[PDB]
């Protein structure tokens, strides 16, 4: 009676005091407050919608003001519960909220919504889901960290899907289409040309969901993304930090994963191992080199492939050339220090294998690098600290390897 | 005496969702004395806030965290003369315990703590050693959030594990276990 | 020695000058890794459509005339100049070539063939179909159509190659699918072109053409 | 009539070396009508006198020729109409016969020049088509330059075809052959 009836009609008839923040905006705020202020029970309120119309001849930034400053009490701790409605209602807002100014907390709004979320059913999820993701189209410039909450969310979700499906069953549709839907979203995200980080970020994104696809069963879709997602290690990341934390990740993901085959591994193995071959960094180079023996690996999981169908990935002959290669790095060395450092890390590596009861790794390299760490060790010495730290090393070493 | 935090597994406002309010009570700044964070947080607010702790947050990135607003990778910490370390765990591509113990070696750091792949949050010793997740500390996941404060003496770290379990005592619930550590 | 825009034609071309060279005069050992390191080139930094539609010309090409590595390099590699071939995001251009791979395998000609293994063509159908089927998936998220047809009649042109390069594997189930559905899309819709026109003087030409 | 230079292998001053004193002589600006270039020149002081050599610069890329003064890729010309086409030959993969005819169709186009990868100068009808190289024109190579003069009449091309041969002729020596062409 009010809002409309006195103040809509007002607000036709006066544009004339008009607002942004005016006396008259205050007042009209501090009112809008008021029933916050006084409430338990605002959400009346949003079916009141002068009030709602009237966002619109607020400016934005009293619309988060106020409105953020509900979000942010309900962030403080939401008060009352769920309908339909109030995903309407949510809504709203949502739409003052993708655009309604411009393209501030809006990530912890995203926990709430974030939160809101497990007791009901796929669909509002997906009304939502959907609407949200046509709201984000409205970005350009804070949104990098933006959308992935979201992401975990149905993510989150989607574990706790998978731990529901026997009347569900349809998580393959909605899956489907989630994956799909977020996929489209994705190649629109990309292709958002925009930022530093997209790269790292959107593949963080695909591991997750890859990832998810593999514990969930759907690699069928998965070789064209993980191409895609190496494209974006190849192009698009740039920095060897970047990097560094980049392919820890491209491997590791790999590793709990374990869904192509060898067959597309081949390919695939030979390239990351290549791209790793073509990174430049070298404390870090070798070790991976040398890691990347855990790709065939008995120990474990990863080490497999289901377009074969099953079990490890046995066979000597690229473990070894691997060391060897790591081994290359060493041999390409010529920068000593570092050099035994690793050759010791290799050898604790060695003693790893001895014990993964690498069968066709014979003796005579083992004894070559002890061999070899020694006389190294050993056999030239200046300045360092380095050569305290090395005995150190050694007894622990000798001590541990048993 | 030294509160040394020590926590994994996180994402704010990511895995992890708001700073439980026990840890929001917790973690007032200055008087924690060093925080070593296992990376992902992915947030720069957070990481304000990590700063806002103590007088020392000691960073070192993770693979689930991007970019960085200026961290550095990994990063050795004495107190006493302990290495303590921190990545976020990242530079592996294999947890197995000999794995773990070599490691130790390669950067000089003799106390381990990593986050995991299925996010770990588990702690055992092994081999003298303390492969350590703090893992989950804040709500984050693959309930116990767990960080520890920590003495650190000498090479021995005394960690009192707090851990923190939601459970129908309508709390976040608290629950310590200390665990003395000696490095090699 | 960082600096430049082109440094990774330039590079690359150099690369294959030499490369090549390589491939003729005996010397293959060293070549992997170069090779390796080429493509990386054509990897990160290489960054146009153009530029990169010059130079994976010249990676094929080049390729093409070498020979030394085989199969066993290729899978790894093949698949992947696919892959980023199949990374490339230039339609025309992409369908044309990926069908294009067919001839990587194929018995036309000495490219077709690798030395690790010590010796001849490239003997198999699988990847070569699968390569005209994914040439086909370009075709297939065409959605635009009337390229979708000049190709398609392109395709048909190639079609034409492998009946004439006695490509035994390949069933004819698949010509017929296609000239029919070339001929569907071709009559079967139509609006305002020059291109209308144009579909027939082109299909005049081929009739006689392709005996 | 139309004095349309057509013309192969090169790469300035790289694979072809100098201009030979008889292009040096022969090519003299605005006079020439048409430059239709097969790519890879490498060199823009030379391409500034590709265009200096007529009025037209009738230009497409090379394999062997990296970035872009400013280089459109294909062109296709008409004169007459003929369409005729030329481009440094770099979207092959494959030069096989049926593959150069169906190559006509993608462009539309009706005349072939293209450069080779053994860098060939050779051109021969096959299928009522020529297929072009002039290939070597300025000095380069996998001796005859040859570019042609063509009068373009309608979709039919009359080329002579003037060849270079260094010979004990003591001269950079021309033999002109006539080969005629229509288009289908």
């Amino acid at each position: 009676g009010i809002l409309a009836y006195a103040l809509a009609k007002v607000k036709e008839h006066a544009n004339s005091a008009d607002l942004h923040s005016q006396p008259a905006q205050q007042s009209l705020l501090s009112l809008l407050q008021s029933p916050l202020r006084r409430y338990v029970s605002i959400f009346t309120a949003l079916s009141l919608p002068t009030y709602v119309s009237l966002f619109q001849a607020q400016t934005y930034p009293t619309r988060r003001a106020i409105a953020g400053e509900i979000v942010r009490t309900l962030l403080k701790n939401q008060t009352l519960i769920s309908t339909p409605a109030h995903l309407e209602n949510v809504l709203e807002i949502l739409k003052v909220l993708i655009k309604e100014g411009s393209q501030m907390e809006e990530q912890g709004w995203l926990a709430r919504l974030v939160h809101l979320i497990h007791s009901d059913d796929n669909d509002t999820q997906f009304r939502l889901l959907q609407m949200t993701r046509k709201a984000y189209a409205e970005g350009n410039e804070r949104i990098r960290t933006t959308t992935p909450p979201l992401i975990t969310a149905g993510l989150k979700l989607a574990r706790r899907f998978k731990a529901r499906e026997h009347y569900d069953d349809n998580w393959s549709s909605q899956s489907s289409s989630l994956f799909k839907f977020l996929h489209s979203a994705i190649s629109t995200l990309y292709t958002r040309v925009n930022g530093p980080g997209v790269a790292d970020l959107c593949l963080r994104l695909f591991c997750s969901c890859g990832q998810v696809a593999d514990m969930t069963e759907f690699e069928e879709v998965a070789y064209e993304f993980f191409a895609q997602a190496f494209t974006v290690y190849e192009e698009s990341i740039s920095d060897s930090k970047a990097q560094f934390q980049a392919v820890c990740v491209i491997a590791s993901a790999l590793h709990r994963t374990r869904n192509f085959g060898r067959e597309n591994y081949d390919t695939l193995i030979t390239k990351c191992a290549q791209h790793a071959s073509k990174l430049l960094r070298k404390p870090d180079q070798c070790r991976a080199v040398y890691l990347a023996s855990h790709l065939w690996w008995a120990t474990p999981i990863a080490a497999r492939g289901e377009t074969e169908d099953t079990e490890l990935y046995r066979d000597g002959k690229r473990v070894l050339e691997c060391l060897q290669r790591a081994l290359r790095v060493a041999d390409s060395c010529m920068e000593t220090a570092t050099s035994i450092e690793l050759f010791v890390e290799i050898l604790d590596r060695y003693v790893y294998y001895f014990d993964q009861r690498n069968e066709s790794v014979t003796t005579k390299y083992l004894n070559g690098l002890i061999e070899l760490i020694h006389s190294n060790l050993a056999g030239n010495q200046q300045d360092s600290a380095s050569v305290e730290a090395s005995r150190k090393h050694f007894i622990q070493t000798l001590e541990m390897i048993q | 005496a030294f509160l040394i935090l020590v926590i994994g597994n996180l994402h704010i406002p990511d895995r992890a969702l708001d700073i439980p309010p026990k840890f929001k009570k917790l973690l007032s700044p200055g008087k924690i004395s060093q925080t070593l964070c296992l990376g992902n947080l992915t947030d720069r607010a957070t990481y304000d806030y990590l700063r806002s702790i103590s007088p020392d947050l000691k960073i070192v990135r993770g693979r689930m965290d991007v970019e960085a607003t200026s961290l550095p990778l990994m990063q050795v910490v004495t107190h006493g003369s302990l290495r303590i370390g921190f990545l976020e765990g990242f530079t592996l591509v294999s947890e197995e315990p000999d794995v773990l113990l070599a490691e130790a070696n390669k950067l000089d750091v003799d106390v381990l703590c990593w986050a995991g792949g299925s996010h770990r949050f588990e702690c055992f010793e092994y081999m003298d050693k303390f492969f350590v997740n703090p893992g989950s500390a804040t709500g984050a996941f693959t309930v116990v959030p767990s960080f520890c404060l920590m003495d650190v003496q000498g090479i021995s770290l005394t960690l009192y594990v707090y851990q923190l379990r939601k459970d129908e005592n309508g709390t976040e619930n608290v629950a310590v276990e200390k665990v003395t550590y000696t490095k090699p």
